[PDB]
C-alpha cells in the first residue's frame, strides 16, 4: 500500500492531474498564442542539432 | 546615400508605435512604396508595376473593411513604450543587417557580358506569357479554377441568403 | 571470479584507445549559457515591450501571462543548462565516451541545481524528487541511443553484411563473438563458458 | 471571459462601501440592514443609493425589482444572479 | 518610382509632428552613412564579431586558411 | 534582434492587423524570387513571382470574407 | 519459405548520392519559344543522342 | 473458387445481420435483405479473389529479380 | 470527370429553387461523380504500369503505384463522407435538416477532392504551392459553409490565419530552394540533392506538419475540432492527413538519399514531444471532440514514425495503417451522428447548453448506450479497442507494423515512448467505455420516454420500424465487422501492400 | 559595368518582412556557409596536384 502505490496508480495519478492540468491551459482560441509558437519553433532550425536535448531539459522545467 | 535605408527605418519606427486599425492599414501601404521603388530602380520595373496595380485595389477594399469594423476600442486606450527602449530596439536592430554571410558573395561585384544573338528581342512579359499559355498552361488553368472557387467561396461565407 | 550478469545494452561504436579526443567541457558550457541567457532575457524584455503596447486586452494578456518567466527561472535556466551541458562533458571526458550513467548524473546534478534557484519554495526533499526523475529520463534516452542508433541499427548492419541475410549454417564456427545483430546455428563451447561460467551444468554439474 | 466573477462577499462588501458614502444613521451595514429603517434613506435618497449600486457593479436594476425592494441583501442577490460582463470588441477575445 | 515623389512630403511632416523622434532616427541613419563614406569601420567590425561568434568562416579564418595552404604547398616544394 | 522575435511586437493588436503581416511576410517571398530571377535572366522565376502575387491576393479575399462574416455575426440582431 | 520471402521484400538497398531514382527520361532545350540558337552555349547533340537510362519495371 | 465466394456471402450475410440488430428490428424482418446484402459482397469477392490471384502472379515476379539482386550481395 | 461534373453542379445548384429535398438530390448527385470517378480511375490506372513512375502535364505530376494507392483510398474514404450528407444520419428533421440547408456543401467538398488528389502527385515547386493552398482554401471555405453559426466562423478564421502561416513557411522554403539552385522541377532538384541546402527541405516539411497539428503546433487544431460541427470535424480532422502525410513520404523519400542524421534528429523531437501531449492531454477532457483531437495527434505521431524510418518496412507500415485507420476515423464519427438519437430531454445545474451543429458534445453523453443499442455499443467499443491496439483487430496491425519498421531503422527510444504513449492513451479510451457499459446492471430496469428519438411518431402501431436508418446501418456493420475479423484476409491484404513500390525495383 | 549583387533593402531590413525560417537560416545559422566554404577551400588545394 506504499510505494508500490507511489509506483503505481495513486502516484501516476497524481502524475497525470498535475501534466493535464498544464496541457488544458494551453488550448484555447488566441492568434498571438499559436503564432508565438510558430516562430518560436524556427529555432529548432537555426540551433544546431546538439542543443535538441537542453531544449528537451528546458521544456521539462516549464512544465513544473 | 541609400535613402531607403531611412526609409525602412521610419517605418519601423511607426509599426512599433503603432496603436490603431487605421495606421495598420498604413503601415502595408508605407511597406509597398518601398518595394515597389526599389524594384523599378534596381530589378524588375515590370513588376513594380504589377505590384501597383493589384495591390492598391487589395488596399482600398482592406480600408473600407475597417470602416465597417472599428470598434472604439483603441482611441482611448493608453500604451506605456517608453522613447528610450523604442530607439534602443531600433539600434539594435539596425546593427545587423547581412541577411546573408557569404563575405565574397557580397563583396565582390560581378558582370555579365552582353552577345547580338537574340535578334528577336521583345519584352519580359512576351516572354513570360509564352511560357505560362503554352507550356505552363496547367499551371494558368489551376489558377482560373483557384479564382472560381473564391467566387464561390466568398458567397457562400458573406451572403445571409 | 567476476560474476556473470546480463549486459542488456544496445550496440554503440567503440572507440579505440588512444581516440577521443576530449571536447573543452568550459568552452561548450559557456556557449550554452551565454546564448541561453541572451535569449530567455532578451524574449523577456520583448515581451514586457508587448505588455506595454497592450493590457486592456485580456486575450494578449493571457498568452503572455503563459511565456512569462519569474526571475529566478531568468536566472536559474541559464545556470541550469550550463551546469548540464559542463557536467554532461565533463563526465564524457573522464569516461572515453558517453555512458548513461554520466548522462544521469549530469542531468539530475544539473535540475538540483537549477530547481534550488527557481524552486526555493518547496521542500528540499521535492526538488531531489524531481532531480531524480529528470536524471533518469536523460539517463533512458542515452541508454536507447538518443534519437537514433545509427550505424548500429540492424538496417546499417544489414546493408554492411552483418546481417542474417544469408541464413545459417552449422558447419561454420566462428572464434571471434558474433555480431550484435547476427544469429548462429552452432556456437564454440568456449563462449559458453565466458558467458555463463562453468558449474551448474555447463561442462562440470 | 463572458461570465461573472462575482462572490458573495465581493458584492457585500463593495455594496457597503458605496453606501458608506452616503449620509446614512449608522455605518454598520449587512444583508438584514433595510434602507428605511436603518439606513434612515426617503423616496428620493433611495434611488440616488440604487443608481449609485447600479454605477459601482455596471447593473441596471428594473423598474418592479427597484420599487419594491426593502434589504441591503436584496442588492447583493440582485447583482450576483443578473450581472453580466459587457461584451468586448472581436478583436479583444481572439488575438 | 513613387517613393522619390512621396519621400519629401514625409519627411518634413515626420518632423513637424515628431522632431525628436525624427532628429532621433535621422541622426542615426546620418552616422552609419559616415560610418560607411569615411571607412570607420565600425560597422564591418560588429559584423566580424557575429560571425566569429556564430562559428561562420571569417574574413580572417578564410585567410588563415589560405595561409596554411601556403606554408604546407612551398614545404611540398622544397 | 529576430531571434528574440522582436517582429511580435511589431504586429498590431487587430485581427485585420495579423492579416497585414500575413501579407507583408508572403510579400518577401516574391521579392526573393523576383530578385533571384533576375539576376539569373530566368522567366521561370518570374513566372512563379507572378504565380505567387496572384495566389496571395486570393487567400486575402477568403480570409476578409471570414472576417466580414464573423463581424456580421456580432451585430446579429438587426431589429431594424 | 514464408521467411524467406519476407527477406527479400522487406530489404532496403542503400541509396547515396551515387545511385538513386530521377524520373527525367529526354534532355531539355531541343526548342524553345523563340531564339532556340542562343549564345551557341547548348552543346547537346540531339541528332546524336546517346540511349537514355530507361526505369526498370519489376513486374515485366 | 465456390468455396471462397460462398464464405464471402455469408459475410454479406452476417453484415446484414449485424445491421438488423442496429436498427432494433428482428432478423427475420424484410428477408430481401439478406440476398441482397450477400450478392454485394460475393461481387466484392470475387474482386477480392481476382485482386490476390494478381498480386501472387506479380510477386513471383518480381521476387525472381529480387533474388538474383540478393545473390549478388552475397559474395 | 471531377472537373468536369464540378462545373455542371455548380451551375445547377444556382438554377434551381432553394429546398431541402433538392439539395439532398445535389448532394446524390456529388455521390455518383465521385463513383464515376473512381470507376474512370480505377479503368485506367494499375499498381503493376505505374511502378515506375509516370510524368504528366510538362512534367508538372508524377504518379506512382505509390501516389496511386492514396488516390483510391481518398476518392473511397470520401464516398462514404458523402453517404452522411445524401441520406438520413438520424432520420429526424431537427437534426438532418442541417446536412440538407446548404447547397454548395457538396461542391466545396468536390473543389476539396480535386486538391486532396492532386497533392501527392506534385513534381514542381510552382505546383506545389499552387495545389497546397487550393486544398487549404477548400478547408477554409468547409469550415465556414455554416456562416449563421458563431463557432463554425470562429473556427474558420483561426484555420485561416495558422494555415496561412504555413503556407507562407511553405512558399519560403521553395523560393530559398530555387534561389540555391534556380530550378523548379523536383527532378531537376533531385540532380543537385547533395549540393543544396538539405534543411531548406525541412522548413517545407515545418509547414506541412502545421497543418497535420503535429506539436508544438497541435494547439489550433484540438481547438478547431472542438469547435466545429460534428459532420464538419469528421471530414476536416482526416482528409487533410491522407494527401500531406502521403506527400510527406515523398518529400522524405528525397530527403534520405543524402542521409542527413541532424535532420532525423529534429523530426525525432517532434514525434518524441506529439507523442507526449497526444498521450496525456487526453486525461483530462470531458469533450469527446477534444478526446479525438488527441487521439488523431497520437496516431499520427505513429505514422510519421514509419514516414520517419522510411524503408520497405514503412512503405507496408504506412499503406496499410493509414487505410485502417481512415474506416475507424469514419466508423466512429458516423456512431456518434448517430446516437444522438438516444440523448434524453429536460421538462438545472451547471446550465449545459446543446446546440444543434454538435448534439453530442461530452463524454458522458454516450452513457447508458449498451441499454439503448447494445449492437451499436459494441460497434464503438470494437473501434475504441481498435485506437488502443488489441488484436487481432487493425489497429494492432497497424500499431505492429509501424514498430517493425521503426526498429529496423534503430529508433530505439521512439519505439519506446509510443508503447508507453500507447499505455497512457488507453486510461481515457478506456473512459469511453466505462461510460458506454459500466452501468448496465445498476440502470437495466429504468423507464426512460425522456429520449430524442421518443419524440418520433410511429406509423400504425401494427408495423415494425427501425430506429436507424438503412444506409448509415448499414456502414456502420460493414466496417465494424472489417475492423474485427481482419484475421481472415490480412495474409492477403499485406500481400497487396507488398507490392506497392517507390522506387525500390531491384 | 560591374555591379553587387546583393538582396534589395527592404528584404534585409523591414522589421516584419526579413523574418522566416529560410532567412533565419540564412543569417543565424551556419551550417550552409560551412559547407560552401569547403568548395572554395577544395580549390586552392588542388592546384598542386
Ligand atoms: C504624400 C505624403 C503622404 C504621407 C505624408 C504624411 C507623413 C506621415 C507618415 C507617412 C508614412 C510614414 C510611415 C508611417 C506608417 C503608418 C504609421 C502611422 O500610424 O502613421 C503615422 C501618422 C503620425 O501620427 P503620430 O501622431 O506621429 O503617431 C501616433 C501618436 N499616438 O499617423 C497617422 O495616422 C497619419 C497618417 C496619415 C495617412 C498616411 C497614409 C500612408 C501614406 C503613405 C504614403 C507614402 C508611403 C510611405 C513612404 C515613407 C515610408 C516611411
Ligand atoms: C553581435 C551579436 C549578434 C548576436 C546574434 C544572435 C542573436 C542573439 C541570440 C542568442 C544566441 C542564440 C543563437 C545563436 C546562433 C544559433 C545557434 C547556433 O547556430 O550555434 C551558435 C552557437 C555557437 O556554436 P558553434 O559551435 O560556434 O556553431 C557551429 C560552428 N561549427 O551555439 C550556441 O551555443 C548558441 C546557444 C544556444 C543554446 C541556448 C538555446 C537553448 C535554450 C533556449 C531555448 C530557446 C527556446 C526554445 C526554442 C525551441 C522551441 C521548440
Ligand atoms: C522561450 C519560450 C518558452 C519555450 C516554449 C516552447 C514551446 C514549444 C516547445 C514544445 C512544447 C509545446 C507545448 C505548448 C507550448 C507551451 C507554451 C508555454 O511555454 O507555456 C508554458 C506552459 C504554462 O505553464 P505555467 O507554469 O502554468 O504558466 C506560467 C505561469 N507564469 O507550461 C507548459 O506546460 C509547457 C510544457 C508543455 C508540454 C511540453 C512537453 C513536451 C514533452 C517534453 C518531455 C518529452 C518526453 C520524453 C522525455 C524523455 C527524454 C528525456
Ligand atoms: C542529485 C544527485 C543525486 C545523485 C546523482 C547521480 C549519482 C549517481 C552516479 O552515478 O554518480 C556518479 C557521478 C559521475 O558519474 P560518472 O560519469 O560515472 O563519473 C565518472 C566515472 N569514471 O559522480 C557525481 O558527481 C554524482
Ligand atoms: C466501392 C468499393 C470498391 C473497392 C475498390 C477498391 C480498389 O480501389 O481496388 C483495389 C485497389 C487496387 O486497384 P488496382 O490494382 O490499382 O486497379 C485495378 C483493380 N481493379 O487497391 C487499393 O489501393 C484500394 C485502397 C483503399 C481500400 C479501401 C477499402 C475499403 C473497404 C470497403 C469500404 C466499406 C464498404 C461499406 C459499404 C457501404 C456501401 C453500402
Ligand atoms: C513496479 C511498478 C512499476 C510501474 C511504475 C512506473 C511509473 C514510475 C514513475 C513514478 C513517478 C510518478 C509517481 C510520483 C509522481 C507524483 C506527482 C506529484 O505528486 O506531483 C508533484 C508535483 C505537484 O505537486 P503536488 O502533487 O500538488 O503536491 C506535492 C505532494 N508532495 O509536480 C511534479 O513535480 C511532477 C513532475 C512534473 C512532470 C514531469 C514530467 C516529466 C516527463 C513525464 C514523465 C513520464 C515520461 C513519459 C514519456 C512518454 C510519454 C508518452
Ligand atoms: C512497466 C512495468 C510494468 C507496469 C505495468 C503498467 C502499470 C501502470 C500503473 C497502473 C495505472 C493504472 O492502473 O491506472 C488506473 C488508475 C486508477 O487509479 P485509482 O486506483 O482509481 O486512483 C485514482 C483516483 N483517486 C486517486 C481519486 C482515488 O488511473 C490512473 O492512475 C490514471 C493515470 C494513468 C497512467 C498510466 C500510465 C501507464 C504507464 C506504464 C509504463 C510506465
Ligand atoms: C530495466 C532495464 C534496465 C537495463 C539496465 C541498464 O541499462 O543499466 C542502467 C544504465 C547503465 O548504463 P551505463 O552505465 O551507461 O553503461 C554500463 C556500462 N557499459 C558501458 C560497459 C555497458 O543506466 C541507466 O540508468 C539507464 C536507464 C535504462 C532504462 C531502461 C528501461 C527499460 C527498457 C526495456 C527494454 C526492453
Ligand atoms: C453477429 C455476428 C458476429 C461475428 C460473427 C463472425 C462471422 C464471420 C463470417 C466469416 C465468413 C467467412 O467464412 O468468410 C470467408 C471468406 C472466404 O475466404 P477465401 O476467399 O477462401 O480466403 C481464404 C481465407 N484464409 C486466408 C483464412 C484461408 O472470406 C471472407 O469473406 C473474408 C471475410 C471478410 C473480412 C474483412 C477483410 C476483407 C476485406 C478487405 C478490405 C480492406
Ligand atoms: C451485383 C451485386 C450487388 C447486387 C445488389 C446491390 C444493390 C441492392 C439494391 C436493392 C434494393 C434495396 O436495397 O432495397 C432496399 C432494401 C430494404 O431496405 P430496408 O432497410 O429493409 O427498408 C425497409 C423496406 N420496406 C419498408 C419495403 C420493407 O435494402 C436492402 O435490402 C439493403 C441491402 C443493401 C446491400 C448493399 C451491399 C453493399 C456491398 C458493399 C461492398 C463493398
Amino acid at each position: 500500500r506504499g510505494i508500490l502505490q507511489l509506483f503505481g496508480p495513486l502516484g501516476l495519478w497524481k502524475l497525470s492531474t498535475f501534466i493535464s492540468s498544464k496541457l488544458n491551459k494551453l488550448v484555447f482560441l488566441n492568434i498571438g498564442f499559436i503564432l508565438e509558437i510558430i516562430v518560436l519553433s524556427w529555432l529548432l532550425i537555426v540551433f544546431k542539432v546538439s542543443l535538441l536535448k537542453y531544449i528537451l531539459l528546458l521544456i521539462i522545467f516549464i512544465i513544473l | 546615400m541609400n535613402l531607403e535605408i531611412l526609409d525602412l527605418s521610419i517605418l519601423g519606427f511607426y509599426s512599433l508605435i503603432s496603436s490603431n486599425s487605421f495606421e495598420s492599414i498604413a503601415i502595408l501601404v508605407a511597406t509597398i512604396m518601398p518595394v515597389i521603388t526599389e524594384l523599378w530602380y534596381n530589378y524588375s520595373q515590370l513588376f513594380a508595376l504589377l505590384y501597383t496595380l493589384i495591390y492598391v485595389g487589395a488596399v482600398v477594399i482592406l480600408f473600407v473593411f475597417i470602416l465597417s469594423v472599428i470598434n472604439e476600442k483603441e482611441e482611448y486606450e493608453y500604451e506605456y513604450s517608453g522613447l528610450f527602449i523604442l530607439i534602443l530596439v531600433l539600434l539594435l536592430d539596425d546593427l545587423d543587417d547581412n541577411e546573408s554571410n557569404d563575405n565574397d558573395y557580397n563583396n565582390v561585384y560581378i558582370t555579365d557580358y552582353a552577345d547580338w544573338f537574340n535578334n528577336y528581342n521583345e519584352s519580359d512579359l512576351s516572354v513570360i506569357g509564352n511560357l505560362l499559355f503554352t507550356e505552363y498552361a496547367l499551371l494558368l488553368l489551376i489558377i482560373s479554377f483557384i479564382l472560381l472557387m473564391s467566387i464561390i467561396g466568398l458567397i457562400l461565407i458573406v451572403k445571409k441568403d | 571470479e567476476q560474476f556473470h550478469l546480463p549486459q542488456p545494452f544496445w550496440p554503440t561504436t567503440k572507440t579505440k584507445e588512444g581516440e577521443y579526443v576530449p571536447k573543452d567541457s568550459i568552452r561548450e558550457a559557456s556557449k550554452v549559457f551565454i546564448g541561453s541567457g541572451v535569449l530567455l532575457g532578451g524574449m523577456h524584455f520583448r515581451r514586457l515591450m508587448q505588455y506595454k503596447k497592450g493590457s486592456a486586452r485580456p486575450g494578449l494578456a493571457k498568452y503572455l501571462n503563459l511565456f512569462s518567466l519569474s526571475k529566478s527561472q531568468l536566472i536559474g535556466f541559464p545556470v541550469a543548462l550550463g551546469a548540464f551541458s559542463f557536467l554532461s562533458h565533463s563526465f564524457a571526458n573522464l569516461q572515453e565516451g558517453q555512458t548513461a550513467t554520466g548522462e544521469f548524473a549530469a542531468s539530475s546534478i544539473a535540475s538540483l541545481i537549477g530547481l534550488s534557484i527557481f524552486r526555493t519554495k518547496k521542500p528540499l526533499s521535492s526538488n531531489v524528487a524531481i532531480a531524480v526523475g529528470m536524471g533518469s529520463l536523460f539517463g533512458f534516452l542515452t541508454w536507447a541511443g538518443n534519437f537514433n542508433l545509427g550505424d548500429n541499427s540492424y538496417r546499417a548492419a544489414l546493408e554492411a553484411g552483418n546481417g542474417n541475410e544469408g541464413g545459417f549454417d552449422n558447419k561454420v564456427i566462428k572464434t571471434e563473438r558474433q555480431g550484435f545483430w547476427e544469429g548462429v546455428y552452432r556456437r564454440p563451447l568456449s563462449q559458453t563458458v565466458e558467458d555463463l561460467g562453468e558449474g551448474r551444468g555447463i561442462i562440470t554439474q | 471571459q463572458s461570465a461573472s466573477t462575482l462572490t458573495k462577499e465581493d458584492v457585500l462588501t463593495r455594496s457597503v462601501s458605496v453606501l458608506r458614502g452616503f449620509e446614512v444613521k449608522t455605518k454598520d451595514i449587512d444583508l438584514q440592514t433595510t434602507f428605511v429603517q436603518d439606513l434612515g434613506m426617503d423616496s428620493l435618497d433611495l434611488n440616488d443609493a440604487l443608481v449609485a449600486l447600479e454605477e459601482e457593479f455596471d447593473v441596471v436594476f428594473d423598474d418592479k425589482t427597484a420599487n419594491e425592494i426593502k434589504t441591503v441583501g436584496e442588492v447583493v442577490d440582485f447583482v450576483l444572479a443578473n450581472y453580466l460582463p459587457t461584451e468586448q470588441s472581436i478583436n479583444h477575445t481572439i488575438r | 518610382p513613387y517613393l522619390v515623389a512621396f519621400r519629401p512630403a514625409v519627411l518634413v511632416f515626420f518632423f513637424i509632428r515628431q522632431p525628436i523622434g525624427a532628429g532621433l532616427l535621422a541622426g542615426g541613419f546620418l552616422f552609419w552613412q559616415a560610418d560607411r563614406h569615411f571607412n570607420f569601420g565600425i560597422r564591418d567590425n560588429i559584423h566580424n564579431f557575429k560571425q566569429t561568434i556564430l562559428g561562420f568562416p571569417t574574413q580572417a579564418s578564410k585567410w588563415e586558411t589560405f595561409k596554411q595552404v601556403d606554408a604546407q604547398k612551398r614545404a611540398q616544394l622544397v | 534582434m529576430d531571434l528574440i522575435l522582436l517582429m511580435l511586437v511589431a504586429v498590431g493588436l487587430n485581427i485585420i492587423d495579423i492579416y497585414i503581416m500575413i501579407e507583408i511576410l508572403i510579400m518577401g517571398c516574391t521579392v526573393n524570387t523576383i530578385y533571384s530571377a533576375s539576376l539569373d535572366n530566368d522567366m521561370i522565376g518570374l513566372i512563379y513571382s507572378l504565380i505567387q502575387i496572384i495566389i496571395a491576393g486570393v487567400e486575402s479575399a477568403i480570409g476578409l470574407s471570414i472576417l466580414v462574416n464573423y463581424n456580421r455575426i456580432r451585430n446579429s440582431e438587426e431589429i431594424e | 519459405s514464408t521467411a524467406d520471402l519476407y527477406g527479400l521484400i522487406s530489404f532496403t538497398p542503400k541509396r547515396d548520392i551515387h545511385h538513386y531514382v530521377i524520373r527525367v527520361d529526354e534532355v531539355p532545350g531541343k526548342h524553345f519559344p523563340t531564339n532556340t540558337t542562343g549564345n551557341f552555349g547548348n552543346t547537346v547533340d540531339f541528332e546524336n543522342l546517346e540511349p537514355r537510362r530507361k526505369p526498370i519495371n519489376p513486374y515485366l | 473458387m465456390i468455396a471462397s465466394l460462398a464464405g464471402w456471402g455469408l459475410f454479406g450475410v452476417t453484415v446484414r445481420a449485424y445491421q438488423q440488430g442496429i436498427r432494433k428490428v428482428p432478423f427475420s424482418y424484410y428477408p430481401l435483405g439478406y440476398v441482397y446484402s450477400a450478392l454485394g459482397w460475393v461481387a466484392f469477392g470475387y474482386g477480392f479473389n481476382l485482386w490476390t490471384e494478381r498480386n501472387d502472379k506479380l510477386l513471383e515476379k518480381r521476387v525472381e529479380k529480387l533474388k538474383e539482386s540478393r545473390n549478388l550481395r552475397l559474395s | 470527370m471531377l472537373f468536369t461534373s464540378l462545373l455542371l453542379i455548380i451551375v445547377y445548384g444556382s438554377l434551381v429553387n432553394k429546398s431541402h429535398l433538392l439539395t439532398k438530390l445535389i448532394n446524390r448527385l456529388g455521390l455518383i461523380i465521385i463513383i464515376y470517378t473512381l470507376l474512370i480511375h480505377l479503368n485506367i490506372n494499375t499498381l503493376e504500369n505505374l511502378s515506375i513512375g509516370i510524368n504528366m502535364f510538362n512534367n508538372l505530376l508524377l504518379i506512382n503505384s505509390f501516389n496511386n494507392t492514396i488516390i483510391e483510398l481518398i476518392l473511397i474514404i470520401c464516398i462514404l463522407y458523402v453517404l452522411l450528407i445524401s441520406f438520413n444520419i438520424t432520420g429526424l428533421s431537427i437534426i438532418d435538416n442541417l446536412n440538407y440547408s446548404k447547397r454548395t456543401f457538396i461542391v466545396i467538398v468536390l473543389f476539396n477532392i480535386i486538391g486532396l488528389t492532386l497533392l501527392p502527385l506534385v513534381n514542381d515547386i510552382m505546383i506545389l504551392f499552387i495545389i497546397i493552398e487550393l486544398q487549404s482554401y477548400s478547408l477554409y471555405l468547409l469550415t465556414a459553409i455554416f456562416n449563421e453559426s458563431h463557432n463554425s466562423t470562429k473556427s474558420a478564421l483561426y484555420y485561416f490565419i495558422v494555415g496561412s502561416i504555413a503556407s507562407f513557411i511553405i512558399l519560403d522554403a521553395t523560393v530559398s530552394i530555387y534561389d540555391d539552385l534556380g530550378l523548379t522541377n523536383i527532378q531537376y532538384i533531385l540532380m543537385y540533392i547533395d549540393k543544396l541546402e538539405i534543411f531548406d527541405l525541412l522548413c517545407l516539411l515545418f509547414g506541412l506538419f502545421i497543418k497535420i497539428g503535429l506539436a508544438p503546433f497541435y494547439s489550433y487544431s484540438i481547438t478547431i475540432y472542438s469547435l466545429s460541427p460534428t459532420i464538419i470535424t469528421n471530414y476536416i480532422s482526416l482528409m487533410p492527413k491522407l494527401s500531406i502525410l502521403t506527400l510527406i513520404y515523398i518529400i522524405m523519400h528525397y530527403i534520405n538519399i543524402v542521409n542527413n542524421t541532424d535532420l532525423n534528429y529534429v523530426i525525432s523531437f517532434l514525434i518524441l514531444i506529439s507523442m507526449f501531449i497526444g498521450s496525456f492531454g487526453g486525461l483530462n477532457v470531458i469533450r469527446i471532440k477534444t478526446l479525438l483531437a488527441y487521439s488523431s495527434l497520437l496516431n499520427v505521431s505513429y505514422m510519421l514514425l514509419a514516414i520517419l524510418s522510411n524503408s520497405n518496412e514503412s512503405i507496408i507500415a504506412y499503406i496499410y495503417y493509414i487505410i485502417q485507420y481512415s474506416l475507424t476515423h469514419i466508423n466512429i464519427f458516423s456512431i456518434i451522428l448517430v446516437i444522438s438519437i438516444y440523448l434524453p430531454i429536460m421538462n438545472n445545474m451547471l446550465n449545459v447548453m446543446i446546440t444543434k451543429y454538435s448534439p453530442i458534445e461530452y463524454i458522458n453523453q454516450l452513457k447508458n448506450l449498451f441499454i439503448n443499442n447494445i449492437f451499436i455499443a459494441i460497434a464503438l467499443c470494437i473501434s475504441i479497442f481498435s485506437l488502443i491496439g488489441i488484436p487481432p483487430l487493425t489497429g494492432f496491425y497497424g500499431k505492429y507494423l509501424v514498430l517493425i519498421s521503426g526498429l529496423n531503422n534503430g529508433y530505439v527510444l521512439l519505439s519506446i515512448v509510443l508503447i508507453i504513449a500507447s499505455s497512457i492513451s488507453t486510461v481515457y479510451y478506456a473512459t469511453i467505455l466505462k461510460v458506454l457499459s459500466f452501468d448496465t446492471l445498476s440502470f437495466k430496469d429504468i423507464i426512460s420516454n425522456n429520449l430524442i428519438i421518443n419524440t418520433s411518431p410511429e406509423n400504425n402501431n401494427n408495423e415494425i420500424k427501425p430506429e436507424i436508418s438503412n444506409v448509415i446501418s448499414y456502414v456502420i456493420s460493414s466496417l465494424t465487422l472489417i475492423i474485427l475479423l481482419i484475421i481472415i484476409q490480412y495474409e492477403n491484404i499485406v500481400k497487396g501492400a507488398y507490392l506497392v513500390l517507390l522506387y525500390n525495383w531491384v | 559595368p560591374y555591379s553587387n549583387t546583393r538582396r534589395p533593402w527592404v528584404l534585409r531590413r523591414h522589421i516584419i518582412m526579413k523574418n522566416s525560417p529560410t532567412k533565419w537560416a540564412r543569417k543565424y545559422s551556419s551550417r550552409r556557409d560551412e559547407r560552401e566554404q569547403e568548395i572554395k577551400d577544395d580549390y586552392i588545394r588542388g592546384m598542386g596536384e
